[PDB]
């Protein structure tokens, strides 16, 4: 049941509207 | 006229990606996707602005603003913009925080648009995150409940693959 | 849908039990036991009416998977988008060859002619007397 | 093509579990002859009925994930009209080539 | 049913294998659905109004299944030119006076020219006529194209050209000129308006050099 990681959106989400990175 | 968007993210991992783009492909309608290479910035003066250029469109430059139902929506004024924008900026007085380019492809609908990148760190660029992210923006003047809703039965086309939700 | 998916999966659990139950039991009733009651001369053809059916219900069970699994594929050939989606584009990419192709023969028969047409259109305007 | 052959032998496991089982369930219509073949034939149908059983669950599990898309707008139309349309072009040069060649055959006499 | 797939879109509900004859995945805009239902060889029967086939034509005067399916998808489409025409000739005026008639749409460009577009179901100039299949799909084209996704990944749908051309200070005119794309109607009778005028200056051309031995004309076409 991979195909879809719920951290890495979280922690990529969290980059795009502020900055993250 | 003033519209406000309905957007909603989620990250897909490499191996997923290649089922995702012939899903996301066959099931809306298209013809042969394009690479979208675009690099974005960020301005601060607080008054959030994002300037995208792209590998000879034009400057285009948007603000959102704080959010306000199964949708994340916030007021958009999106203009574009003629080059040379960045140093008009700096003349502004904004002051530019950080930039980072978006690779990857967008698939379109009757109104919603997808579209599947990953976010590059600029110092150069490299892979801020190894799984791309995808959202549902909508462009729709005088949001309505009734927008949002059609987001909703697309998403749930969409939801085995990649599990999205608003943030 | 979901739903459908779903469907299919019950068929077969139950189908293939089926298979299962219904061959078991009428080995079950292969079994030999006492004369209690009734008699081996209704007993004996009672029990073949039972046992027919139980024999034409496994084959139903048989030819009902038949219609899943063949199911399956009319439902998979529409479905698998990777394949599907490879096949269009594969063909939409021969297609535009042929169109390009034609078209490259086409324009130089149109060159060919022009070079032809002009020689001739000429010699018409040359009739001396005519 | 690919496991598209492998549902189809599947399909062929099916027929074969039938005839299996008629075996079975035929022979032990047998006198005192071919003792103990139920035996192997029970061994021939449980492994046989459970291989072909999980061969099809299989496909449930593998279509869940990586499939069942409500529609599909492949859309390889506006190639196919093309396509033809330009054979037509082309068809159209075919007729009147042939006539100018009819009509300067003329020439010739 | 297999080789049938890759020619054309296949939607199948509740079992049944109803499929997608119409340009609505494709091209855009008719109402009509087209449901081309395989039975049985996988024979495939359309809805009892695709079979007889039909071409424009425009003259001036003053597998066995798949040939079936193809048949039907170009009386389909044909249905629709005719439509395009039949609506825009009336719907709108061009100082020309248009005639409707039950499948004819007589038109009269020039006052010695008289168009019979009529659509014919079971003179022939044949360019003019192809040019409505043609230009038909690139009216079709103009939806859902390559060309209205924005180069930058932010952005609403909208002609490219167009969208750099309000932030690139384009003038009042040329602006104005791009929306003003006449339809279909007038992109022919405009064609036929030239078609023929250059038959009568080409004839008249041919005929004043056999006329006139005296000075020789010279015409070298380009």
């Amino acid at each position: 049941k991979q195909t879809f990681n719920p951290t890495d959106t979280n922690a990529l989400v969290a980059a795009v509207a502020f900055g993250k990175g | 006229i003033n519209m406000m968007e309905y957007l909603l993210q989620g990250s897909v991992l490499d191996h997923s990606l290649e089922s995702l783009i012939h899903r996301l492909r066959g099931l809306c309608d298209n013809m042969e996707p394009e690479t979208f290479l675009d690099h974005e910035m960020v301005f601060l003066l607080p008054f959030v602005l994002r300037a995208r250029r792209s590998m000879g469109a034009p400057w285009h430059l948007r603000y959102l603003g704080q959010p306000e139902r199964h949708a994340l929506v916030r007021n958009c004024v999106d203009i574009a913009t003629s080059e040379n924008l960045t140093d008009f900026l700096m003349e502004m007085g904004f002051r530019m925080d950080h930039e980072f380019v978006a690779k990857g492809h967008l698939f379109r609908k009757g109104i919603m648009k997808i579209m599947v990148y990953k976010i590059f760190r600029i110092l150069s660029t490299e892979a801020l995150s190894l799984s791309y992210l995808v959202e549902l923006s909508v462009v729709a003047p005088a949001g309505q409940d009734m927008v949002s809703d059609d987001m909703k039965n697309f998403a749930e086309q969409l939801k085995p693959l990649v599990h999205l939700e608003k943030i | 849908k979901e739903t459908l998916l779903q469907s299919y999966n019950k068929r077969l659990k139950d189908d293939i039990k089926s298979i299962m139950d219904n061959f078991t039991e009428i080995i079950k009733t292969a079994k030999i036991e006492d004369e209690t009651q009734v008699s081996r001369a209704t007993q004996g053809e009672q029990d073949n009416y039972e046992m027919h059916v139980r024999a034409a219900n496994i084959v139903r069970a048989g030819e009902s998977l038949m219609k899943l699994v063949s199911d399956l594929k009319q439902f998979l050939i529409l479905n698998d988008f990777p394949s599907v989606n490879e096949a269009i584009d594969q063909r939409n990419q021969q297609l535009r060859t042929l169109q390009e192709e034609c078209d490259r023969k086409l324009i130089t028969l149109r060159d060919e002619i022009s070079i032809d047409l002009y020689e001739l259109e000429e010699e018409y305007y040359s009739s001396s007397s005519s | 093509n690919e496991r598209l052959r492998a549902l189809e032998d599947i399909e062929r496991e099916i027929g074969a579990i039938l005839q299996n089982a008629g075996t079975v369930i035929l022979e032990l219509s047998k006198e005192k002859t071919n003792e103990r073949l139920l035996d192997r034939q029970a061994a021939a149908f449980t492994a046989s009925v459970q291989h072909v059983e999980a061969e099809l669950s299989a496909q449930i599990r593998y279509l869940t994930q990586v499939a069942t898309g409500q529609p599909h707008e492949g859309s390889s139309y506006s190639s196919r009209k093309d396509c033809q349309m330009a054979l037509k072009r082309v068809d159209y040069a075919r007729l009147k080539l042939s006539d100018v060649a009819r009509t300067c055959e003329q020439m010739l006499e | 049913l297999l080789r049938l797939r890759q020619h054309w879109k296949l939607r199948k509900v509740g079992d049944k294998i109803l499929g997608d004859l119409s340009y609505r995945s494709a091209g855009s805009l008719f109402p009509h659905h087209g449901t081309f239902e395989v039975i049985k060889p996988l024979d495939v029967q359309i809805p009892s109004d695709l079979e007889g086939s039909a071409y424009i034509k425009v003259s001036i005067q003053k597998p066995h299944w798949q040939t079936k399916l193809e048949a039907a998808q170009n009386v389909l489409l044909c249905k629709e030119i005719f439509a395009q025409l039949s609506r825009e000739a009336v719907q709108i005026k061009s100082q020309v006076p248009h005639i409707v008639v039950k499948n004819q749409i007589i038109s009269q460009p020039f006052p010695s020219l008289q168009l019979s577009i009529s659509l014919c179901h079971s003179d022939h100039l044949y360019v003019l006529e192809h040019n409505l299949h043609l230009l038909i799909r690139e009216f079709h084209k103009q939806t859902l194209s390559s060309i209205m996704m924005p180069h930058p990944a932010s952005a609403p749908f909208g002609h490219k050209r167009m969208r750099l051309s309000g932030p690139q200070a384009f003038d009042k005119n040329e602006i104005n000129s791009l929306q003003s794309s006449e339809g279909l109607l007038e992109k022919i009778i405009k064609q036929a308006k030239h078609i023929f005028l250059r038959s009568r200056a080409a004839a008249t051309i041919d005929s004043l050099a056999s006329r006139i031995e005296d000075p020789q004309i010279q015409a070298h076409w380009s």
